């Protein structure tokens, strides 16, 4: 038992629709580059899957180090695509929007070409200017802070199928802590189990 | 030999070409035709201020022309005739910003002349079930010839050594130019002694060679993607950033 | 596989790792072993008398687990507000367990009645309802210790593993296999009073606390992942 | 490691003696800045008796 | 350059050193690390019943930092008249700090229920104002302990440091940076009590003191100059 | 001793402070006043981008405030309160251009993060009958304080370590201010944690101690330049220049 033990396991935390017909700069997410990885369940309050690394950042306050995300890409050797992953460090809340595959390639990325081979593991740089970084939820207190730094995914030549097979291919998005990931200070934690979903309201009437 | 045991993963292996902080891969083995031996540093011979070499930032890849390439486009085509240093800040200055947003090109502004080789890849994403095959050429110095309009034809730059990429098995052409050019530098800015033809090395042209061919139920679109590492560059002759005009459209 | 790694496509320089704050702050937090020591919060109660009590009846008997309890949210401002925890997060990602737990029951003030405590492994967990804290007699053998309200008002325990099992379950129980309710709680641990019909009038409505930690004999089992979480900001806030 | 080891037995008093004025280590609160800070003598300051 | 010395124009013979007053006195000063922990009252407030509060509710809470108070002055006689005391005005003498903090509350008499205590390093301070003491629930995976009144009513503390810092701002912090916020206190301290209603009424308008010092891990960095100063004697005489 | 014996080359040495292309000199010695030691490279601990050094176009020296003292301005008077890594830039974007067109601060434009230690003159020119002293003094995060209200003012200044400029012998203030901050990345746009107080280190302020004093038919103007290297600097974080945002007026 042991932080590690927990932040080497991946979790699979997104779907991503890609069709044929995406164009050669549109998004495919912009999900945050913190091991907290929205991912939501359609109650009055709303359950949501993490990565482990995601929990077992929430249960710490500070976390750093990489984050290798693996994309699986599910197509069969007959699809050829290539897409971009990027990783801009620090954008703001307003400055997630003005986001494109041009201006990203000025930052890190990666270009990759879905072939014969399928599968990638990109690895999050862990850019910030702090040595760790605070929690993004923290308790239930509203002030307590966004991402250090966003991920991005473009479609930088879209996919021209075989006319014998699919238009549409999913895309998994796994979560996984890099290898120099590593967590601090135990606080109160960010997240509670589903065992008991009930809550119940104050109010003074 | 003869046991493909495919998986979650695929079968093949993805090759890398690991740079500077952008990494790009390819599923197929390059074709690489170098025209030229890579040349000497050449900043003993008319240099004598600050020649800095910056190869943690301009040697990273960069995405300078994608196209779509379908089937309409006939046998003897040209689809993109680019000026290799030119179209590096021809396809900035043409996606809606300026010169010092981009990593890889502040040393143009900065700097005023420009020497280095050119490292360049020409990825396409072809379905299999295509049939089709363009060519890469680089050239020397298209601009500086008015009889290129007669030779600006798949024959006369099958002659000279030329990349090859086979829409069938969607094949790669890497393609290393090192530079030649007459004088030693190219300049980056409006310059004394030339001003028209800037930073202008030739052409890298990408004519078709056989087009297209598919059923009637057949994958029309094949986007074509040129990437460019820029990685023994040397730049000299330090300057304002307020001298450096646009690049021509 | 799950754990594998198809082709990595790394653009990063090699991070100096702190150690886990060994560097920084002086002392590691890799092991979660050493983080589950922290005490947390077990279940907070009221005292309520309902019957002329006798010396011997227990006041209140709970059963003894990490899992966490039946969580109760007049709500606990704490259960109703600061959901479950630490220890029950991650005992969610774990299917099994193995080892002791610590206690530290703290009383209030206003008692000075001397206190007995019983460890019982006889008894099971039936389902995970009524797997909470019950406000109701001494017993013999069972394993017992008497904390004296007027020296200090906390006692303290060291609850071992009684169970003839190999591990016990560690997530919510549902009471599936009727034998299967021995292996879930380490025991049933009961406090109960010495106070008399009159003293424990005045006692009534006051808070008894128990804490809870597992004190390195625990060892989870296989691994499982976690439940789906609840984000606690998302929370409504108390509209006055 | 738990520490289950039965502890003391003792008897609690309030004050320390106070005929005793001899070879008896004293504890005490004191507002000497230093723990091993004790009262001196420099060389005039020796006194004589 | 400032510390620069042109021309030296002695007159003296060169005296003996007393050591620091280790010759006279037996102990030495010249380090002022071994006078910043000699405690120092810290901030004292009044008990003051709002609400009807539940058991889980904090009684107060105040960040946690030495660089003094947000100094509150029927005015208080000591912060009235004594000023600042002295680990501010060391702390005046530099813009940044990094280490520990040694708190010891100090609780009142007829109080008797136990007391809870956490450290918060979740919470930032915002701006030099609401930087004290505060009148305002208990949760779990902060960092806690549990003082009870009946043993002994002092509760004595180590908090240590945790930022994600290189040191943290030691003058008076008005809030520029947003982030910087985060780095300032050590935390936040909260002291809550678990008494009822009924029994928390007797202990309204009792003082409860808090003291501090830094206990040997505190290592201020580089230095600034001493703002201006108010001389103490100068303060009026209250006039009957 | 006791011989000066001037020529046409008048008499002193001339002092250089050679670095890249910008070298500048003084007559006369230099009183630098060290704060702190030379800090550490930090790059092993929170960056795991190209953490790329640009010793070759960074340390170059660069004017970011003159000035015109004269003997209106009182005993205890600010000059100017210049903020180091933000000045650097203040001047440019003053100065009727943006980031790209000078070569000292296009890594700004480029990387997000940056470290580093400073150099910094404070060169006057005075005439030699002239009497009068500045003083200039660096502070570490003056915006992060509120009662620095209260401190600014010459004997606040004076206690911490400081250079002296005497207008007697037109001295020159060399000032060596190495990086302390409590993080230890000085960002170089809006960030995620912070936005305001953007690449802020503290103050460097230059406040006068003695006035001018001439007589009734003296040199009333004295005008005070000041010069900025960036040697130690570390850029990490490359990013789009489009997302560099302009400093504060
Ligand atoms: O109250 C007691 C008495 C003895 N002891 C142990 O018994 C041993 C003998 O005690 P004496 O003081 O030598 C020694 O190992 C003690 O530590 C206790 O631990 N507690």
């Amino acid at each position: 038992m042991t932080v590690s033990s927990i932040a080497s396991r991946y979790g699979l935390i997104r779907r991503v629709q890609w069709k044929k017909d995406h164009a050669k700069g549109s998004l495919l997410l912009q999900l945050d580059a913190d091991p907290f990885v929205e991912q939501r369940i359609e109650n009055p309050i709303s359950l949501y899957w993490f990565a482990p690394v995601g929990v077992v950042s929430s249960m710490f306050m500070q976390w750093r180090g990489s984050l290798e995300y693996r994309f699986d890409i599910i197509a069969s050797q007959f699809h050829t695509g290539r897409l971009i992953v990027g990783y801009v460090p620090g954008l703001t809340a307003s400055l997630q929007l003005q986001m494109d595959y041009m201006k990203l390639k000025s930052s890190s990325y990666v270009v990759f070409d879905l072939q014969e081979s399928n599968s990638f593991t990109f690895e999050v740089p862990y850019v910030s200017y702090r040595p760790w970084w605070v929690r993004k939820y923290g308790g239930n207190y509203l002030p307590s802070t966004d991402a250090p730094s966003t991920l991005f995914m473009y479609v930088q030549v879209p996919l021209i199928p075989m006319e014998a097979v699919s238009d549409t291919i999913d895309i998994n998005v796994y979560v996984r802590g890099g290898s120099s990931f590593e967590v601090c200070v135990p606080v109160q934690p960010s997240l509670g189990l589903n065992w008991n979903t009930d809550f119940i309201l104050r109010n003074d009437e | 030999m003869d046991n493909p045991n495919p998986g979650p993963d695929g079968e093949g292996e993805v090759e890398l070409e690991k740079d500077s902080n952008v990494v790009l891969t390819t599923q197929r083995d390059p074709s690489t035709s170098i025209p030229a031996p890579v040349s000497v540093k050449w900043s003993r011979w008319t240099s004598n201020d600050v020649v800095d070499d910056y190869a943690t930032i301009t040697s990273r890849w960069y995405q300078i022309a994608e196209f779509v390439w379908s089937k309409d486009d006939p046998f003897d085509k040209e689809l993109a005739r680019l000026i290799l240093p030119r179209a590096l800040l021809s396809s900035i200055e043409a996606n809606s910003d300026a010169i010092c947003d981009v990593p890889n090109t502040i040393p143009f502004k900065v700097h005023a002349y420009w020497r280095g080789d050119m490292e360049v890849r020409v990825q396409i994403n072809s379905n299999k079930f295509q049939v089709g095959q363009l060519q890469a050429t680089w050239y020397y110095s298209d601009h500086e010839n008015l009889n290129i309009s007669s030779k600006r034809s798949v024959y006369g730059f099958s002659q000279m050594d030329h990349a090859l990429i086979s829409a069938s098995a969607s094949n790669e052409a890497k393609l290393v130019i090192p530079f030649k050019h007459v004088y030693p530098f190219l300049p980056t800015r409006i310059v004394p002694d030339w001003t028209t033809g800037i930073l202008d090395m030739g052409a890298l042209n990408i004519r078709v060679i056989a087009p297209l061919r598919m059923s009637a139920t057949g994958p029309t679109t094949c986007n074509v993607v040129v990437f460019i590492k820029l990685n023994n560059s040397e730049f000299t002759g330090t300057s304002s950033g307020k001298f450096y005009a646009s690049q021509i459209r | 596989e799950e754990s594998r790694n198809t082709t990595v496509l790394d653009t990063t320089t090699t991070l100096q790792s702190s150690g886990f704050g060994r560097a920084f702050f002086g002392e590691a937090f890799n092991d979660l072993k050493t983080l589950m020591r922290r005490y947390q919060l077990y279940g907070q109660l009221l005292l309520s008398v309902t019957t002329d009590k006798d010396i011997d009846h227990c006041m209140f008997t709970f059963p003894c687990l990490p899992q966490g309890l039946a969580l109760d949210i007049s709500p606990h401002e704490i259960f109703n507000r600061c959901r479950d925890g630490i220890i029950p997060l991650i005992a969610s990602g774990y299917r099994f367990y193995r080892g002791d737990l610590r206690y530290k029951i703290v009383f209030p003030s206003n008692v000075n009645s001397n206190i007995w405590v019983q460890h019982r492994p006889d008894r099971r967990l039936e389902g995970w309802s009524a797997a909470k804290i019950v406000n109701c007699v001494y017993n013999h053998g069972y394993a017992s210790h008497i904390q004296i309200t007027r020296v200090n008002n906390v006692i303290e325990l060291e609850v071992p593993f009684y169970n003839a099992t190999c591990y016990n379950y560690l997530q919510a129980f549902n009471a599936s296999s009727a034998a299967s309710s021995y292996a879930v709680s380490l025991g049933e641990i009961s406090v109960g009073f010495q106070a008399t019909s009159d003293d424990i009038a005045s006692i009534v409505n006051k808070p008894v606390t128990i804490y809870y930690s597992i004190g390195d004999g625990m060892q989870f089992s296989q691994w499982v992942g976690y439940q789906p979480m609840m984000i606690l900001d998302q929370l409504p806030a108390p509209v006055v | 490691p738990s520490y289950q080891q039965s502890p003391r037995h003792f008897v609690p008093t309030g004050m320390h003696s106070l005929a005793l004025g001899t070879n008896l280590v004293e504890p005490l609160h004191a507002l000497r800045l230093d723990a091993a800070g004790t009262t001196q003598h420099p060389v005039g300051c020796a006194p004589d008796e």
